[PDB]
């Protein structure tokens, strides 16, 4: 819910630096993806509504115990709000931040062999929306510059024209690019339209709506930080300053 | 033994999965409502002897005042409506319109995107299969009124099986000459011109005598839940306008003569319930498109 | 809110009455003293006029004609007429002014006399031309009156 | 302006276009030339806009 | 070689040439506007207990007040509208209505529009010619949905040429069984059920196998410029009323089933671009005739 | 012998004889002036965030106020301008626009209709006749630059006679290899790459060696009197637009690639002096048509 | 049967997909407007005794005051225009200009971003294919004026098919000697010098007599929607300058002799309707580039 509320490249990247990798993984076994299922949607129909389980739903699913599965779980957390079930990774990797896993060689993970075609295919990209695609392209760009595969990233974008049109423009090593970027990456927020407490047919839409109504409850709760009222109560380390920049950028 | 099927029921292509949530549904409802005011502004302009009513209507629809040196296009909502319609038809079409733009346009007017508060009648007759024995010719022509031509060149009478699916509510059969029809494992009645039957009952056997050809005309009625603002006449015109403009021109998709055939063909897919909801939302978007483009041709 | 209001189903009768009167004002303009087209012609061109009322040199036509004596009548919008330069040569023949609302007043006098306008038809400024207020002094006609025919 | 077609705003700052119109008006009088036309006057008097 | 053409495309009769200027066009728009106010007023009077809206609507339309004893003819506007409809259909019509009367009636109201402000979609399918070899037989039946039945009784597969003209925007072809179609002098593709074509692409060749007959169903969409007040439902019903009232009984003229067929037939002819302009004016006149007559039956 | 003639000089069609009086010339000059104002007003209106400059400029041109629900086509002046273009091209054109309308439109501006204030240079290369002996092949290709390719298959040197007419001022000849050129009954000079010739001097004789083919590149300049407002860039664009829009689709006329070819071809006819006067007026009319169509596309 | 094609119509490379939104279209129009004013200001200052008009114009364009002993490059607007031109030409060119910078520059002047206000006529003749029998030879030469040389070495007359596509509106055929041409399944007319054709009518058959070669000269006119400010002379001059300056130097891209050939080639490819829209924006950018670089030349 917190990750899905980030609306800018600065806020999203700042959140990924603070959060550790254990948030990306989940310890609930869940079910398996790519399975045709019959779910119950009684507000609309009496029969059982068919659908297909995927990795993009907000429910935890069993994942493969490899580097490919780890990256899919990280991107799933960013674009959906929940990750997968990959246990016994190791406390050394789980303490490090999501950004460090994505763009630092010191962690020890090897991601050079990863192919963006199957990752996009597995993390079903024909079913994503514009905001979800932009976040995935951010993760691909961060990984590509980590292993020096910028040329491969460009060729992949040139093959898929719609991805190129919405691809965010920022250099992973430069902080000026993050500041200048004005893409909207928010999947949840205060809605201008009328948001009701009703169900949606698809698994993806129902889970997304639950996060949206959950954010409204959290926005009006006591855990939210109203800057206009209590800006002098935050500590100096976490106060918003223009001089602030990501570590190593 | 040969089998025959309706042409429009063959290989429905997958539909889009985006722009189905509440905010996007309210965008389509707002677009339909505001595009309707655009058409009515013409009659207000005739009565008021001035273009002010039209200018007000277009300003709300496009966020910009009309110009004389510019061709009126509709602005952001026209662009958003066009791109959203493309995504609905095929899963291969990109989802270009951002969510933020959809929410901003959905806040222009107060509507509820409930697409399950009414119903409509769709007249496409589904013939999933027609099984005939040897020395018998069966031809299925038509989509709104299906005519089945049957010829028995064999020595004796033949039994031909009909399968109308499990979705259509009623089917009425009218023959050129009186004929006999009964369900499976049932006795045959006296020859009659007209039969009314429920496709859910089961496959139907029709007795074909040897001689002149027998032609049966099939008319079916199906009920699909649609929003209260649905208008079949406007939706049908919007379907033809969008096809002419090339909004459906995308690789690896099927082409249908009318919106009636499109929705029924999708409903008879492997999991047709999943696609009915998207098709109805496409109908409301097409109804908005027909009104918007007729007021602002381009 | 003022321009986006939707009329309630139980609209009060006062709103309907005001809507009815407003519609009649726009539609049937002759009942209230304004029209949309006027014609200006020299006095040596004879045009058929509405002779039902018996006025002398009646300024009223059943419909403004598209042809006079087999010749098409010029039609000029008020905007072009304002910026026109050779208005004296144009007025030497007739023309029809439209695309504007023309207010007229008239007094019907029982006695006989020469029907005329109160003021002159044209006024020219450096910004543009304009039509002066229209007022008719309409008199009834006795055909045998030679003095009024000459005048 | 009084014209119903013209919805433009005429700025009152700077050197007045009427002064230039008068200066041009007098120049044509010396040369025995026709005075400035209505269309030519409207273009000149609408040079100052907001 | 054998040639088969659509019945409604044969010999379009010349269309009348009078009452097509700016003033006459304004009269049809005013008549349509005033007739619409008449039928709307009649419904309100029936709904309510008083007859004020109809009295005012008829007084404006007919230039006289309604009477309980005299019949409601519709006034001079009804008489002029009836005669101009006669003149528009054929050049042999009298067309004796004075132009001064037309201008007088056109001054009743003012219209903020023209006859090219919008567009409409017409569903008649033009089949200019179908060319077939010596042994095959081709039959074309239908106007809204053409049904072409072709049978091959020769030694081998034959080639059928389809000419859909150059005016229609898109034509959708469906077949009883899968078939092959390709443009002239181009390789043939695999057999499919439905094809979408642009008639301007060129003549289309269809492979006809030897055996059971093949029936191809064609649906086409054409775009014609019309005024914004155009309504196909009202025009079509007005067309039938004009035929029943005998406004079209003139010597050496052709008769069509629908206004859609009439306008497409005129468009698919030499100098057809000039003919559709008068047909559109006639269509709007039929809209006024429908609304006027349903409010004042005689 | 053999004769080769430039393609564009073959049988020029007679030009129209109407709309050549002093009043019609003023109308063409007025139309060009007001068409230029339309283009500038559209620019000025764009830079000022207002539509008043375009509305006022269109009102002068069309004599009608622009409306948001009406199609802008230029009004009466656009129709008359289109019709006079048709009349100018061919003598078989109807010439329908009346004289009273011409004078009405010519009174909008005070511009003298002088067609001889200035001059223009036209680059069409007139090759009336190339005479070659037997067993030699000569081909002419090109209009703006004429490439004459001659091949000598004979035993000895050949003599080829060039006739450039008596109308062009200067002709410059460049060969692939040095060649010999001289007048009639004059000595032959040394082989040179470039020759400058005055066509009035007389027929010119070239000597063809038997070795290799020789190509002669010809460029010519002709002076024709035109009004001061003549712009060749605008005239050439107007010529193509008029041909595209079918203003020249009258029977029994010749078609030319550019306007330079058109005016030069009729200059070389028997009555070329009288034809050029009408062709120049068409050029100014075409210049007005180009600007007006660009500001008001249809 | 042999096929002959136009050289410029082959393998059109994909064009850029960035900087084609409404905000980006405003920037190009603003750059064109401000570049023109820079030229007139320089001429005005040269004709006068003061440099004030040029100082104001350059300051608006470059966001810094002009200085002696400085190169007078053009500032940030010059850099944005140059990199935007690179992006439009090829899809392999990087998109490095931030959208915030483009939006800031587009606010300098007020103009609409209309790219469909008017039309322009482009003269490149598309000969998609020429189909000839085995005995004959056909050579196609030229882009603005296409000359096809036709030689029949066989015993009898040959029939050669001309296909001009469906995009062009009119094509005028002029032959060295009178020849015959007619549509498919139509009678051949009398031999005449010139023919006017609508390319939508279909493939055209020309009878080739045995003997001397026949050369046919073809000129075509095509209409492409362009903004009202479009000027063909300035676009073509700017096209050559950008090619000389290396703005079009990138891997796997075709090269064209003129902007007319570039736009017609993209028009005839698949998704040609979508490609010409980007090409028109690049054309207006090249118009601004010519004015800006001629006013402020750099090495």
């Amino acid at each position: 819910m917190d990750v899905l509320s980030k609306g800018s490249l600065k806020e999203l990247l700042a959140h990924l630096e603070k959060t550790p990798l254990e948030e990306a993984i989940s310890y609930r076994i869940g079910t398996v993806p790519y399975q045709n299922v019959l779910i119950s949607r009684n507000e609309y129909y009496n029969q059982l509504y068919p659908d297909t389980t995927s990795l993009i739903d907000g429910v935890s699913r069993e994942g493969q115990r490899n580097v490919n599965g780890l990256i899919m779980s990280i991107i799933s957390y960013v674009v959906s709000g929940s990750g997968h079930y990959i246990p016994n990774i190791g406390f050394m990797l789980l303490r490090r931040s999501i950004l460090d896993i994505l763009t630092k060689h010191d962690t020890g993970l090897v991601t050079n062999n990863l192919n963006y075609g199957i990752i996009a295919r597995n993390l079903t990209v024909s079913k994503m929306n514009c905001e979800q695609r932009k976040r995935m392209l951010i993760c691909f760009k961060l990984l590509a510059y980590k292993d020096g595969n910028q040329n491969d990233y460009e060729i992949y974008l040139n093959q898929n024209i719609p991805l190129k049109q919405i691809a965010p423009n920022f250099i992973p090593g430069d902080m000026r690019t993050v500041i200048h970027n004005q893409d909207q990456l928010a999947i949840v927020g205060i809605p201008a339209y009328r948001l009701t407490q009703s169900t949606e047919l698809s698994i993806r839409d129902d889970n997304a709506k639950s996060y949206k109504l959950g954010y409204v409850d959290w926005y009006n709760s006591n855990s939210f930080l109203r800057e206009r009222s209590e800006f002098n109560l935050i500590r100096l380390k976490d106060r918003d300053t223009k001089y602030g920049k990501l570590n190593g950028w | 033994a040969n089998r025959a099927t309706s042409a429009f029921l063959d290989n429905p292509h997958p539909v889009g999965v985006n722009y189905v949530d509440e905010g996007s549904r309210q965008f389509v409802a707002v677009a339909e409502l505001l595009a309707s005011k655009l058409i009515d502004s013409s009659r207000e302009s005739d009565e008021s002897n001035s273009d002010v009513p039209f200018v007000q209507a277009y300003s709300k629809f496009a966020d910009d005042n009309p110009r004389h040196l510019r061709v009126k296009t509709g602005g952001k909502m026209a662009n958003a409506l066009t791109n959203v319609i493309r995504s609905y038809y095929s899963i291969n079409a990109p989802a270009i319109v951002p969510q933020v733009e959809i929410d901003r346009l959905a806040s222009k007017a107060t509507v509820s995107g409930d697409m399950y508060n009414s119903y409509a009648i769709f007249n496409s007759v589904p013939i999933v299969e027609v099984l005939s024995p040897a020395r018998t010719t069966v031809s299925i022509v038509g989509s709104d009124r299906a005519d089945v031509t049957m010829l028995n060149t064999g020595a004796g009478a033949a039994n031909i099986t009909f399968n109308f699916g499990q979705i259509a509510e009623t089917v009425i059969l009218k023959g050129s000459v009186p004929f006999q029809l009964a369900r499976l494992n049932q006795p045959m009645p006296a020859a009659r011109f007209t039969y009314k039957l429920r496709p859910l009952d089961g496959p139907f056997i029709v007795v074909l005598p040897v001689g002149n050809p027998l032609v049966i005309s099939a008319t079916a009625a199906t009920r699909i839940q649609v929003p209260l603002a649905f208008n079949k006449a406007l939706v049908e015109s919007g379907f033809q306008t969008a096809m002419n403009d090339g909004l459906f021109d995308i690789q690896n998709v099927n082409y249908y003569s009318s919106f009636d055939e499109f929705i029924i063909s999708q409903y008879h897919a492997q999991d047709g319930i999943n696609r009915v909801s998207t098709c109805v939302i496409l109908g409301l978007a097409l109804q908005a498109y027909d009104q918007m483009r007729r007021a602002l041709p381009v | 809110k003022l321009v986006g209001h939707n009329y309630p189903v139980y609209v009060e009768p006062v709103v309907n009455i005001m809507n009815f009167i407003s519609a009649r004002f726009v539609a049937d303009s002759s009942y209230f003293g304004y029209t949309n087209e006027i014609m200006i012609m020299p006095n040596h061109i004879n045009v058929p006029v509405d002779d039902r009322f018996g006025f002398r040199d009646s300024p009223f036509c059943t419909s403004l004609p598209r042809t006079i004596m087999g010749n098409d009548v010029r039609r000029i919008s008020y905007n072009v007429f304002s910026m026109m330069e050779d208005i004296d040569d144009v007025i030497s023949e007739g023309f029809i002014l439209y695309d504007a609302y023309f207010n007229f007043s008239y007094d019907i006098m029982t006695t006989d006399g020469v029907t005329r306008l109160k003021e002159d038809i044209l006024i020219v400024t450096d910004t543009g031309n304009d039509i002066k207020p229209i007022h008719f002094y309409i008199y009834f006609e006795n055909r045998n009156d030679k003095k009024l025919r000459y005048e | 302006d009084t014209s119903f077609i013209d919805t433009r705003k005429y700025c009152t700052d700077g050197l007045s276009p009427r002064e230039i119109q008068k200066a041009l008006n007098r120049q044509r009088a010396y040369y025995d030339r026709p005075e400035l036309t209505i269309s030519e006057n409207k273009t000149l008097l609408s040079q100052s806009i907001i």
